[PDB]
């Protein structure tokens, strides 16, 4: 509902290839009225005031002008439709990897964590509108690389293990969940010597009691 | 100025000249517009962090020593050590030069808030608000990004550490 | 001999018909109230204030101007604001909401076909 | 974006190896990238199924 607002009350990007070429032809045309060094800027006028041989001095005048012109118009399309032709193939690869598909690459398809694009057309581009998550209030709590317990060093499998001032739990990074560390939700590799950091907290075993 | 390259000071020129329309209009066109490109080059190379993050007064950071590419505080220009390295290595006829809008000490200002936020918060900062984690605990995120076990960096700190700062 | 370019430095005619003037790399000595010295030639009409914003109008070497509330200014321009990480070596901050935001992005694809 | 805000799975998009990090330093007219990968070693032969 707030892009609606945004937009109703920012396409300079469109309004600006529509004003470069809109300048470039104006100044074509404003061109058929120079000299160049010649009596007039009509061929009706050198070929009313100036008998055949002498028309050809000055109507070549006007051709040399008038080419070169010509030409300088067509050098700088050519060097702004290189650039047109750019960002229409980064326009394709969005297409291809926002909206047909979820991205990874960071800042790719918007700012956050993408989920996913609507395409929009526009008058000679397009519109892509990202949606992403954003991460928001945050709190800190206190951290261990990993747990000691009966002489071993435990891992989590998917997480963090974080401590809310007296007790030990293991979120997932991104969102505060926490939970009981147990042996379904850790792994264990060696003795808890060489871990700089290790805790010491109690690992608890769900078979152990519910079979007995 | 074109018409200072072409005619330049005489006056029988300058008349002559305005007989060709627009064409010295143009290129003081063209050469704006490039001009005016180098500077959203710079600003979308390096501007590209909302905040300007600083290193806490320790450097604690499990064993890793990044003074080589932190800012040096005794200097007018507070470049690093590689970035000092790196900058010694490298009026007429109507013609200017004009100066780039950010100076190069805010670009070095920019590049150590760059760096500030990624030994400080790994990637958060980059997608979010910045969320403080130890450096050691951020490696072995990164190292499971790239399929290994994250005990293979617990066990084996100082030698990466070691490693890292001898390739530095 | 000194020669230069001359810029013009306006908030607008919707705003106010106040201008301010840069002198292109010209010592501000030698020019023909707030006359001011920049890298980039000398600004007359704007006052330089010890501020510091975010940037409206380049002027250049750092320095930008805007037309506040009454009149021009130069000043330089902010990086941004200042944020302070807590870092330690066994603190971890963890989110516990979130925003689902959507934002947009504009390009150009074509341009007009045009023969002569 | 890709290399110093994030981590890269793009093959050498960010050095050789597997691309743990990046820093960024300025330098005139341009920028320098140092890229942190990790790189096996000392491979032994096995037999698998
Ligand atoms: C995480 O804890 C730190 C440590 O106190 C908090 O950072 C301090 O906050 C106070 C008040 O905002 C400031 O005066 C200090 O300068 C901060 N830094 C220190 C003490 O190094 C921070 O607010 C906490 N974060 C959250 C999300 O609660
Ligand atoms: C950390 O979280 C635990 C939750 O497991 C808190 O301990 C429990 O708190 C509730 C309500 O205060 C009590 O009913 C329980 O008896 C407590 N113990 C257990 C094992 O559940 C603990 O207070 C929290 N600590 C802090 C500092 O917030
Ligand atoms: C974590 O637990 C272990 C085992 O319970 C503790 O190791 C004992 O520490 C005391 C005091 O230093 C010694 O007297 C014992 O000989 C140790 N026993 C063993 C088997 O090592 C260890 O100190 C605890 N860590 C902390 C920080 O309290
Ligand atoms: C980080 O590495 C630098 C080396 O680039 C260390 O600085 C050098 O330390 C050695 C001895 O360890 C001295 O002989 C050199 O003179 C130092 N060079 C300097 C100060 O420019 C630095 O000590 C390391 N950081 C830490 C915390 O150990
Ligand atoms: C997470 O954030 C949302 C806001 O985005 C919170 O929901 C808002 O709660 C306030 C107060 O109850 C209401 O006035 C708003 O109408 C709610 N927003 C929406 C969009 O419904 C929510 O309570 C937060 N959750 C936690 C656990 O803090
Ligand atoms: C693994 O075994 C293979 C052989 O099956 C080794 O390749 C042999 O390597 C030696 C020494 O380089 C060569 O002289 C032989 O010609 C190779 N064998 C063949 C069939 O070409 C390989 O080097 C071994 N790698 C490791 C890590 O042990
Ligand atoms: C963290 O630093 C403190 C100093 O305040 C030190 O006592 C402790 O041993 C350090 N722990 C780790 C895991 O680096
Ligand atoms: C331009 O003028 C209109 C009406 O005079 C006004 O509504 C609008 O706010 C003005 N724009 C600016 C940027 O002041
Ligand atoms: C302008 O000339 C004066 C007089 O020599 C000099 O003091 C001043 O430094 C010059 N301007 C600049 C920017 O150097
Ligand atoms: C800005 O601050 C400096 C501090 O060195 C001071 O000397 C100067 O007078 C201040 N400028 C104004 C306009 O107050």
């Amino acid at each position: 509902g707030k892009i609606q607002d945004s937009l109703s009350s920012a396409l300079g990007k469109l309004q600006n290839v529509v004003n470069q070429n809109a300048q470039a032809l104006n100044t074509l045309v404003k061109q058929l009225s120079s000299n160049f060094g010649a009596i007039s800027s009509v061929l009706n006028d050198i070929l009313s005031r100036l008998d055949p041989p002498e028309a050809e001095v000055q109507i070549d005048r006007l051709i040399t002008g008038r080419l070169q012109s010509l030409q300088t118009y067509v050098t700088q399309q050519l060097i702004r439709a290189a650039e047109i032709r750019a960002s229409a193939n980064l326009a394709a690869t969005k297409m291809s990897e926002c909206v047909l598909g979820q991205s990874k690459r960071v800042d790719f398809c918007g700012k956050g964590y993408h989920l996913m694009s609507f395409p929009q057309s526009a008058p000679h581009g397009v519109v892509f509108l990202h949606v992403t998550y954003v991460p928001a209030q945050e709190k800190n709590f206190t951290t261990a690389p990993a747990i000691c317990h009966d002489g071993k060093a435990h891992f989590p499998r998917e997480g963090v293990f974080v401590s809310n001032g007296t007790h030990w739990f293991v979120t997932q990074r991104n969102f505060y969940e926490p939970q009981i560390i147990t042996t379904d939700n850790t792994f264990v590799s060696g003795n808890c010597d060489v871990v700089i950091g290790i805790v010491n907290n109690t690992v608890y075993d769900p078979l152990q009691p519910e079979l007995d | 100025d074109c018409t200072m390259y072409i005619c330049g000071d005489s006056t029988e020129c300058s008349n002559l000249l305005l007989q060709y329309g627009s064409f010295c209009t143009q290129l003081n066109r063209a050469l704006t517009g490039i001009a005016v490109e180098q500077d959203k080059n710079t600003q979308e190379v390096f501007a590209q962090v909302k905040q300007i993050y600083k290193t806490p007064p320790i450097k604690d950071f499990g064993g890793f020593n990044f003074s080589q590419i932190l800012p040096d505080p005794s200097k007018p220009s507070k470049r690093s050590p590689i970035e000092d390295l790196l900058f010694n290595k490298v009026k007429f006829n109507g013609l200017t030069v004009l100066p780039p809008l950010l100076t190069d000490e805010m670009i070095a200002q920019y590049t150590s808030a760059l760096l500030a936020g990624t030994i400080t918060s790994g990637w958060t900062f980059g997608a979010g608000p910045a969320l403080q984690i130890p450096f050691p605990m951020q490696m072995a995120y990164r190292f499971n990004g790239i399929g290994v076990t994250q005990n293979v960096l617990y066990e084996n700190q100082k030698l990466i550490a070691n490693q890292f700062n001898s390739a530095i | 001999c000194s020669f230069g370019g001359v810029s013009v430095i306006t908030p607008g005619t919707n705003t106010s018909n106040q201008v301010a003037v840069l002198y292109q790399g010209v010592n501000c000595t030698e020019v023909p109230s707030n006359v001011f010295q920049t890298r980039a030639g000398c600004l007359i009409g704007a006052e330089h204030v010890n501020n510091s914003y975010e940037c409206d109008i380049p002027i250049g070497a750092g320095i930008c101007a805007s037309y506040q509330t009454q009149s021009i200014i130069a000043y330089t321009m902010s990086l941004g604001a200042e944020n302070s990480v807590a870092y330690s070596n066994n603190s971890i901050a963890i989110p516990t909401n979130f925003t689902i935001s959507v934002t947009t992005e504009i390009l150009p694809v074509s341009m007009t076909k045009t023969s002569v």
